[PDB]
């Protein structure tokens, strides 16, 4: 999907749905929010693999399966040398880096909630 | 003093009453639920 | 009968000795969760939350081990072996740790 333009302000129907997508620029943060929210939403395949050490290092397996550990986003966007929304698409990757901060804010995580003392993710965000 | 279920526990409980040893019967029953809850605690502090 | 009950006493000290060595070596075993703890960090790794899962395993089978050990045997020996071997191996466990 292409024509790297700004976000067309429809003024105003899905702007609240854009605000849920915000957790502008045309598509990348606009669709990829549904992609990753769909991903970690789909990655809640537990609530039946519980009463064991799944709460252990399988949590770290969920850590390695990041917002697919962001090189998957940060290869093709790293590869795409194109003047169309150059750094404006990446304004939704500085702003999807604010969604990387939303991902390390998507941090009421597991073990059911313990220890709530750190859940940071910013290696691939770095 | 051995069954984690209900039906033998229910049954032989009222059979023990059917002998007429009800006080010992109840005390053993409460002991079974004591050991029951006791061992139910054996599945896990992880955080408080 | 003094050689006899003497020998039974020797089996008692051997057996309770073996139990105390079992719990203590379960602990010193369990401290090797730090070996490796996957590069206990340099100056920070912040964050830095929690909690070295092998140590939670140590707490777990320690807890159930004391549960069943309190179930079968008598109290005073359990308090003895568990008390001395647990606290001492905790301390020197931190020392070599």
């Amino acid at each position: 999907d292409d024509d790297f333009m700004p976000l067309s302000i429809n003024d105003k129907t899905l702007y609240e749905k854009v605000l849920k997508i915000c957790w502008l620029y045309p598509m990348t943060c606009t669709l990829a929010k549904k992609t990753y929210s769909k991903i970690t939403a789909f990655l809640s395949i537990f609530y039946r693999h519980e009463l064991h050490t799944l709460n252990n290092i399988l949590v770290k397996t969920m850590d390695d399966i990041f917002n697919d550990i962001v090189n998957k986003k940060i290869r093709s966007k790293l590869e795409s040398t194109s003047r169309e929304e150059i750094a404006q698409i990446l304004v939704n990757l500085d702003y999807f880096i604010i969604a990387a901060k939303e991902f390390s804010n998507f941090m009421t995580r597991e073990n059911i909630l313990q220890n709530p003392d750190m859940e940071i993710r910013l290696s691939s965000i770095k | 003093l051995s069954s984690n279920e209900i039906v033998h526990l229910k049954s032989g409980t009222e059979n023990m009453i059917k002998l007429g040893l009800p006080e010992q019967a109840l005390d053993l029953f409460l002991q079974n639920r004591s050991n029951f809850i006791q061992d139910l605690i054996l599945q896990i502090v992880d955080n408080p | 009968k003094f050689d006899e009950t003497i020998d039974g006493f020797k089996t008692l000290k051997f057996k309770l000795i073996t139990i105390l060595r079992f719990n203590i070596r379960a602990l010193c075993i369990y401290d090797i969760g730090s070996f490796f703890q996957n590069t206990k960090i340099w100056n920070m790794d912040v964050g830095s939350i929690e909690l070295d899962q092998n140590i939670a395993s140590l707490i777990s089978e320690l807890r159930r081990t004391e549960s069943k050990l309190k179930q079968q045997l008598p109290e005073k020996e359990k308090n003895s072996i568990f008390i001395g071997l647990d606290i001492v191996n905790n301390y020197a466990l931190i020392k070599g740790a």
